[PDB]
């Protein structure tokens, strides 16, 4: 059964992909599942921690070690995702399922918060 | 055609190294029309993530390297 | 081991120029210490990877073990 020519198949695989992602978004959130998530979490980040790096060097030296230590800050978020994620699947079906859950959310919003500043530290780099 | 079998020859020798020596490993391979190859000793995922956590040095090759390496025998 | 990892690179590489592909290739060691090889570059294929929705062909080594005994 080649599906290279079949519409029919695209439309239908189309249908059945926003009604379950619909229900993911709706419906949460079974750990295990959490690993390729976190996954693009620290592939998107180390894109942007390469680009500091090969960026740094164009801006003036007062600026150097107040970014890097925003990076370091972000490393230590990423890690510190990872933690929480590994015990939420430890506990799939217990009383601190759900504890486990905020404490990720807890971190993710960490790294919102200190990859805003490293943004912010950068743009008061460019001022000159 | 060949593609076939050298991409499978790889994926062999790969697996062939994860268990003879413990390893983990991914392989990605994009062919020239775009299409996705992909293999892994264990979980795709876990070994990517495991990856991202890495901040820190370590041996990197890419082709030049190889190449050079093998002008010198 | 260390032959069977350069071994691995160099057939990794012979395929990235005689099928004109791009190759990323991922070794942690029994110790997690980490080596790697990219056929241009691992930030590009990466890259590449994490904007792939697509369905691929994915292959575990129970899929290798199968395919052995023909």
């Amino acid at each position: 059964l080649d599906r290279s020519n079949d519409k029919v198949y695209e439309n239908v695989t189309g249908l059945v992909k926003a009604v379950i992602e619909m229900s993911s978004k709706i419906q949460p959130a079974p750990p295990e599942e959490y690993v390729p998530m976190v996954k693009e979490v620290g592939l998107a980040l180390r894109t942007l921690l390469a680009t500091v790096d090969e960026t740094i060097p164009a801006l003036p030296a007062s600026t150097h070690r107040e970014i890097e230590m925003a990076q370091k800050l972000l490393n230590s978020d990423l890690g510190e995702l990872i933690s929480k994620m590994k015990l939420a699947q430890q506990y799939v079906m217990t009383s601190l399922q759900q504890e486990y859950k905020k404490q990720m959310l807890t971190a993710a919003h960490a790294l919102a918060v200190d990859a805003k500043n490293l943004l912010d530290v950068i743009d008061q780099a460019r001022l000159k | 055609v060949t593609f076939t079998k050298r991409k499978f020859g790889l994926m062999k020798k790969a697996y062939e190294l994860s268990v003879l020596c413990d390893c983990e490993i991914a392989l990605i391979i994009f062919n020239s029309t775009n299409k996705l190859f992909q293999y892994a000793s264990t979980d795709m995922d876990k070994v990517l993530l495991k990856y991202t956590e890495y901040n820190e040095p370590h041996e990197s090759r890419t082709n030049s390297d190889i190449v050079e390496a093998l002008n010198k025998k």
